[PDB]
């Protein structure tokens, strides 16, 4: 299911099928990566390619109305809403159509799965449908649980978010596929909700305030985020060159960290510092600009193989799009097999080896 | 400047104070009338609610001397006071009564109206102190089970519609400090632009004591104020990042243990930090200095030539407590005697 | 602030309180060492220099920059090497030669083409002059010592233990002390290079001083520096252990409430 | 060694089971290298 | 006051210095020629009327000046209450090194150990 | 290689595996599945308490394909499913379900069983989310005020007997990585034999995420594996404890600051820490590094010599998820070539 | 009541109808340290004099069945079981039965003690017996407080620990000693029943994983151990080698951070005795050590004859310095296990027959 970012789909990979958490603290950017990814199914929802498809159902829950509104207006900004159904529980309606509007919705794309075809669910957000349940029981006068919540609140997601799933040739092929959105306090994954939610799911993006106002953008935590599929969701291109980056990124904060002691570093340490502080980069991505695999793959493969290590840190923005303009221009030849063919081949690489060196040399 | 700048209110929307005791929730929106509501033109509607009697007293002394309120003549606002000395049902109310007037300027008469709402906190404690008595089992924190509803159905009625333009600004207040008190916490996702107050950097004595960090804004993005100005924020906050990561490192090791880019970062966040006061005229019997209205052109140049350096070599105290770039050279050649 | 974070927190400051409260009465016996390194060598300056006093020598320049590979001693390195460049402006072209790679660090920064050797695995412990002659010895080799108009050697003089000074001093060569006015009062028998080897001993000995001096300074600076960390961590422990309490005390609180309200049910 | 040295070696030999309680064992161990440094990158290490 | 070693530092009033100049011995007195003197290899003595004290040294500089006062700097330093077998097995590793820059060095040695054998 | 080594597995015994959400439990359970039940001769009960119906759907692709079960002959393994999609009262019983089908081969087919369950930790919570409703009062940590007894009145049922003998590998889910939740913290009296996963393991890309101070085995005693054994495995722990605790001073004084000894039992830590990683079989499509299986015998043999530091030239990578000593040296040269 | 453990014997001794607590986090070796104490007594229990034996009383509640089979299976081994009460209310019996049998064992131990005999009981573990009492109480529906116990749970606890005593000469003298066990949870000693529990008792033997993977077996925490009874329950005999014992290894854990270059000669001293003794108060499992043989070693570290001896040889140390004892000097060793106390005769055949031994 591919997002077009970067940072995603090259560290945390999802799945048609898989149920993936996007948990953080209040605006951290949790919504902005549901809406990037419904955003990049254009590529494939224009086509006329069934199994291909990606349709997307946007559950909206505790919202104000005009948020959803500047929403769907953002969506036909974009040409995308002819391939969503938003479902609304906003702010002011009763409890229990906040409580319900996920089952519903889960049914409205259960549809498209259980046909052939697959969509893509985003509950945002569970901490409000909890909020509204816990208000239903409390006053049906249910014996509360933990923070007043009712005692199944977890039975409450748990039986919801396995409804996503990907089905057998015998019954379709179909999938449906779960972005549901957490809300924590101060960054406090430990209280009861998000620790439900955490456990049920195959992994989480947690997305963090101190990322974001120091430039990382997503803010993704490549530390915390997991895709328990993993690879089996990568596309093979992709998954070529990102090998071993996301462990590697894990060393860079380890050297990152060892660097704060300030005492001399040798050509070791200074090396994964400079790699790392580019790949870090490369990672930023703006809102709204979900990227191609092909226009992803060589960005990657530059990073990663070191091409990149001899530039301002500064200019790596530069070099994005100066890169891409080249390339389409030029070896355009590459980035249609890489798409057609998802998998870069041994001369492939080759062409992509040559084609980024002369590039860097200007 | 720290509005302007770093988190832009918007014409229309749903604007919020977030603060605790004595922070400047109220001195911050009586800064907003001054400037905004004079060169509004159409109707205003303020709503006292659980806030001192005193203040509401003051407000209806200052505006018929602004000449806002005319007794004799027309006048441009509406005064609605349910305040803290009133039985909790009052409170739970007085803010529906507020939004009944100007939901009829908004839709019937089709006008601007601007709203002000001081504090919309009190309303949601109000319900609280009724809802043990209406016989609810109580919910986190002892709130009334129904705190998030209760607010939906009043915080969706303060909106722009089809049929008439509203901005609010509305006083968040906060228990305890505690920005994760269910009644803040919820308050957040019903705002456009969200401003909040620290108790620490006012005890700093930076004023407004804004936290440059914490606050938002949907405004904030290149397709509205520019790239320049997106830029110029991103890395103003970096910067103010960078120093607060370093806190704990200078809290112990102090400064001479810090690298050389990273001092530099310091000395200049410390410079940024201080020059995002500024002097408010509503303010002036507590600065004693006359108050400063800088401009949002104004601003962006100013801390963009800061953040290219060019003003390192100017004192930290210059940028404390003036209005833009202009004012910063003057206070230095002024100490620098 | 949960309470889980906040005792953890309290920990590791604990756990640094310690290590820095350590540091400080380490240096404190290390200071006693190099305390006596500092008078046997500010003494045999005497010796040595007294002949310069008599035959007054008065002086491509050669800076020697003196510190250490080490930080968590202060202003050291940073104000040294802020000297180094007060004097680096009168001549913008000068070579200099780094002891120790803090200074490097931060000059390299600076004046990034003006170095051209550098040493390293110095303030360890304290300097002897069999390294005094061998940095000497590498200055005539690769640096090419004796043919240069001008040398001066940059270092941290102590003048308390609470403060250093960063100081400077000059070496002068063959020429320059032949040249020396008063050097015809010194029978000295022209028998072969003799000004030479003066030099190029007055190059080892100028060098121990300057490092003796440099390191016993460095040494009070750690010691004092580490003293403050220790103050430090001691008020934040004070802080965060009231912070913890609070914690606690609400923690039983919420969790007690909890309890009640399912009980009341 | 050198001249600047010669009385190091003259006193390095002549340091070599007596005084060297420390003291002398210690002023004969030194742990220094040097490196030279070219147009910001350097030559290569040795010990001095 | 005036005899120093780096690590430690020796002397003071004397009445008769002799010591092992660049060109062969020398003695210092009561009123002497201001000299400077390389230090060569080899053993010293101070005096104080009829006070008998040699010490060995590994070369410097001997200093006399205008104001009378002599200064001598060695590096390295009583006589045979310091230094006969650990000069021994010593020489023997040194005349082997010899034979090997880095047997230059040992040239050095020979001379140097050559001369404390006579002590 | 860890199990075997630190915290040895008893036949008969029971076995709980701790661990916070995605440390690794299914997978490690799997990859035992993987190894004991082929070579076991007897019959094996798997039970889904909780888990994702998708991971049961493998493992039943899985069982067919590593012949284990075989729908046209003859299977090796009962397999009872109660996942969490679905109602506590069901999510609450389905344990004793499966139990029962294990007891029954105990007992009366008088047998060794392999019993699985993943994860136990839904078996309480289950409990904990009808408690209410049955109305009983709240526990501490909201958990039922019947967690000890129930836990014990499953739990014994799981047990070797004269009759015959019961072997459990257990997956227990830590609730926020806290392992004082009173949940967990009542499961720890039940296990002969507990493998404790780290999410700091884990984080450092060492796999199974097995924590090697924490982990303990009552069979790790000179009387059940030798002493030899019993005393590389103390030696490893005192080595890897002593490189914790030096942790402190390697942050804040460097490597630098260190006594000759430590420098050297660091190095030693380092190369150890390492070579208690393994690829998993189960766990190739994460690493694409082919299921390495060691040999206990050359466990204890490899450690013994890293000890004794018949190894020190060798760098850090050579120890990083590989298989016997064999691996270290192959990898070694392949990698200096 | 000499357990035959060196480091609680020597530093944290305990008396006979004290309540002494075992205290640590779960897995840290509470029960070994009871278990020692009661696999010691074969001593005197397979002697003759009355006055001198001591009778155990083990309570295991909320324990795994077959976990006290072999903790049964165990004592079988030792001999111990013919002197020792198990009362089993095992992790699934019907928690009035886990309420009861402290209590109920209670009432076993004091029959020894109002009959002129001496019992010791150890409740493993009270920490569950509370959780049980627990339970009974909110089903019941009785009123919680902290944790969900009830008010009178502190109550609970006080009946059964103020039951163990040393009677006066009139009751026959006897006595019941104490050791409960109490399981913190990751070291919290505020916890609400730890609290209750510990300002009850006479003192804690206190334990650490920290310590334990280090190696340090008994993993005792010695600054953080204490016995209010103390002093006047030692054998007179280790209470004179070991007056110094608790001062320098107090001095030995404030000087403890600087064992990482430049250490001047006093605090380098520090550091010599205090690892060698750490090392003398390691005691493999099982292996509990008459006093008589505590004694030697004890003396031989604090008078500072193992300075000499490497770290590493302080184990082999052990063994062969009591066997040669045994042999070539029987006589003193029988001297103290028999007067209890050391001569000025004593002090110096020890010394000799050490300053021999470490000579040789
Ligand atoms: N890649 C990006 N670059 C710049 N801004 C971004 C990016 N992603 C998100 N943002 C901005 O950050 C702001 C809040 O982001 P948002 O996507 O609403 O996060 P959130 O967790 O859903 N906040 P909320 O749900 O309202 O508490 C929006 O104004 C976005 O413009
Ligand atoms: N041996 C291993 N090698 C590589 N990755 C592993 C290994 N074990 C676990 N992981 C990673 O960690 C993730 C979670 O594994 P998993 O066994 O599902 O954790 P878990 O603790 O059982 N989740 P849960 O059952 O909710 O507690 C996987 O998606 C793998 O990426
Ligand atoms: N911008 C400012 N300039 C100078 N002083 C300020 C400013 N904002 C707040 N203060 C000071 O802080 C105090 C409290 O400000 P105020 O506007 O009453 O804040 P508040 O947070 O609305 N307090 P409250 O309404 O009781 O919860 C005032 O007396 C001012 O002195
Ligand atoms: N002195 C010792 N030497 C060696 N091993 C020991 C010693 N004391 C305890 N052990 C071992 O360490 C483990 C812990 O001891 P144990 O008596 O179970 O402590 P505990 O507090 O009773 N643990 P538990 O009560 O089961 O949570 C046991 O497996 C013993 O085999
Ligand atoms: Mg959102
Ligand atoms: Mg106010
Ligand atoms: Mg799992
Ligand atoms: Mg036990």
């Amino acid at each position: 299911v591919q997002t077009g970012l970067k940072a995603v789909d090259a560290l945390v990979p999802i799945g048609r099928g898989q149920r993936e958490l996007i948990i953080g603290d209040r605006q951290t950017g949790k919504t902005a990566v549901a809406l990037d990814t419904i955003l990049n199914q254009k590529r494939w929802n224009n086509g006329s390619d069934e199994s291909k498809k990606l349709y997307c159902v946007y559950v909206a829950v505790g919202q104000k109305r005009s948020t959803v509104a500047q929403l769907v207006q953002t969506l036909e900004q974009h040409d995308a809403m002819k391939y969503s159904i938003i479902v609304a529980a906003t702010a002011s309606e009763a409890a229990p159509l906040q409580y319900l509007a996920p089952f519903t919705a889960a049914s409205i794309g259960e549809w498209f799965r259980d046909n052939g075809k697959h969509a893509l669910i985003v509950y945002d957000d569970l901490s409000k449908q909890a909020v509204a349940y816990r208000q239903l029981s409390l006053l049906l006068r249910r014996p509360p649980g933990r923070e007043a919540y009712p005692g199944d609140v977890f039975y409450l997601h748990s039986r919801l978010l396995e409804r996503a799933a990907k089905l057998s040739e015998k019954e379709g092929s179909g999938s449906l596929t779960a972005l549901p959105v957490i809300e924590t306090q101060g960054g406090d994954v430990s209280a009861y909700i998000p620790t439900n939610v955490i456990s049920i799911t195959d992994g989480q993006i947690f997305l963090e305030a101190e990322l974001f106002y120091k430039g990382i953008r997503p803010a993704i935590n490549v530390g915390l985020s997991v895709s328990r599929v993993g690879s089996a969701a990568q596309v093979k291109a992709l998954k070529q060159v990102a090998g071993s980056l996301k462990l590697f990124l894990a060393q860079y904060r380890e050297v990152a960290a060892f660097a704060q002691f300030g005492s001399d570093l040798d050509a070791s340490t200074k090396q994964t510092l400079v790699r790392g502080e580019r790949l870090t980069q490369l990672l930023k991505q703006n809102q709204y600009s979900p990227l191609a695999t092909e226009e992803q793959v060589p960005l990657i493969y530059a990073g990663v193989n070191g091409h990149l290590d001899g530039i301002e840190l500064s200019r790596i923005g530069e070099f994005e799009s100066s890169f891409l303009s080249y390339l389409k221009s030029n070896h355009n030849e590459l980035l249609t097999e890489i798409r057609e063919k998802g998998e870069l081949s041994k001369e492939l690489l080759a062409s992509l080896k040559s084609a980024t060196e002369s590039f860097v040399a200007t | 400047k720290v509005v302007d700048l770093l988190a832009p209110y918007a014409r229309g929307g749903k604007i919020g104070l977030f603060g605790g005791a004595g922070v400047g929730k109220t001195v911050f929106i009586q800064e907003l009338i001054n400037n905004i509501a004079k060169a509004h033109g159409g109707f205003s509607v303020f709503t006292g609610v659980g806030e001192r009697t005193r203040e509401g007293n003051d407000l209806y002394r200052e505006m018929k001397e602004t000449g806002v309120i005319n007794l004799e003549g027309e006048s441009k606002v509406a005064l609605v006071f349910g305040q803290m000395n009133e039985p909790p049902g009052a409170r739970a109310r007085v803010a529906l009564t507020g939004l009944t007037i100007a939901e009829y300027f908004r839709d019937e008469e089709g006008q601007d109206v601007l709203l002000f709402i001081d504090n919309i906190f009190r309303f949601t404690q109000a319900g609280s102190e009724v809802s043990a008595l209406l016989g609810r089992i109580p919910s986190a924190v002892g709130y009334q089970p129904t705190l998030a509803t209760d607010m939906g159905l009043l915080q969706e009625r303060i909106t722009t519609t089809k049929k008439g333009s509203v901005t609010s600004v509305q006083a968040v207040y906060v228990p305890a400090d505690d920005l994760t008190d269910p009644a803040p916490a919820t308050t957040f996702a019903h705002l456009d632009a969200t401003t909040v107050l620290s108790r620490g950097i006012s005890e700093l004595g930076i004023y407004p004591a804004v936290d440059p960090l914490d606050s938002k804004s949907r405004l904030l993005d290149a397709a509205v104020v520019g790239q320049e100005h997106y830029d110029v924020a991103s890395k103003v906050q970096e910067t103010l990042q960078t120093y607060k990561s370093l806190q704990d490192i200078i809290a112990i090791l102090g400064m001479d243990e810090l690298s050389e880019q990273d001092k530099l970062t310091v000395e200049r966040a410390r410079k940024i930090q201080r020059f995002l006061s500024q002097p408010f005229a509503v303010a002036e019997v507590f600065t004693g200095i006359p108050g400063k209205l800088v401009r949002l052109k104004d601003t962006v140049a100013s801390f963009k030539a800061v953040l290219e350096g060019k003003y390192d070599n100017i004192p930290e105290h210059a940028f404390y407590m003036v209005g833009g770039i202009e004012d910063v050279v003057a206070k230095a050649e002024k100490l620098a005697a | 602030a949960t309470l889980k974070e906040v005792e953890m927190r309290l920990k590791s400051i604990k756990n640094i309180e310690k290590i820095t409260k350590t540091m400080k009465i380490v240096a404190s016996t290390r200071l006693s060492k190099a305390e006596k390194a500092k008078i046997s060598a500010k003494k045999m300056d005497e010796a040595e220099q007294l002949f310069y006093k008599n035959a007054e020598t008065k002086n491509k320049e050669l800076i020697v920059a003196i510190t250490s590979d080490k930080g968590l001693c202060g202003s050291i390195h940073s104000q040294l090497a802020k000297a180094v460049r007060r004097h680096l402006n009168d001549q913008p072209n000068a070579d200099i030669v780094t002891i120790g790679d803090k200074i490097k660090m931060q000059l390299l920064r600076t004046h990034p083409n003006n170095i051209k050797l550098s040493i390293n695995g110095i303030g360890k412990d304290a300097p002897t002059f069999q390294e005094s002659a061998l940095i000497a010895d590498k200055l005539l080799s690769v640096m090419k010592a004796g043919t240069y108009p001008k040398i001066s050697i940059f270092y941290n003089d102590p003048v308390s233990s609470l403060s250093f000074e960063p100081s400077e001093k000059p070496i002068f060569n063959a020429k320059t002390i032949e040249q020396s006015p008063s050097f015809g009062k010194f029978e000295i028998d022209t028998d072969a290079n003799v000004p030479r080897d003066l030099f190029e001993y007055t190059l080892a000995n100028q060098m121990l001083t300057a490092m003796a001096q440099g390191y016993a300074a460095e040494i009070s600076a750690r010691r004092n520096a580490m003293d403050n960390a220790s103050k430090n961590a001691g008020d934040m422990i004070n802080r965060y252990s009231i912070l913890y309490n609070r914690t606690r005390q609400a923690v039983i609180t919420n969790e007690l409430v909890d309890i009640i309200t399912g009980a009341s049910s | 060694m050198s001249y600047a040295a010669y009385l190091n070696v003259a006193a390095q030999a002549i340091r070599s089971t007596e005084l060297q309680t420390a003291s002398v064992t210690n002023r004969s161990q030194t742990d220094a290298f040097y490196t030279q440094y070219k147009n910001a990158s350097e030559p290569t290490p040795m010990t001095k | 006051l005036q005899f120093a070693l780096p690590h430690e530092t020796l002397y003071s009033e004397v009445t008769q210095v002799n010591l092992p100049a660049k060109s062969g011995r020398i003695g210092v007195l009561a009123n002497h020629v201001p000299t400077v003197e390389q230090l060569l290899p080899g053993v010293v003595e101070v005096m104080e009327g009829s006070n008998s004290k040699k010490f060995f040294i590994s070369g410097g500089f001997a200093t006399v000046q205008p104001d009378s006062q002599l200064c001598v700097t060695a590096i390295e330093a009583p006589l045979e209450s310091f230094s006969e077998n650990i000069k021994n097995l010593l020489a023997e590793a040194k005349k082997n090194v010899s034979s090997s820059r880095e047997a230059a060095e040992a040239a050095i040695q020979v001379e140097v150990l050559e001369n404390l054998q006579s002590v």
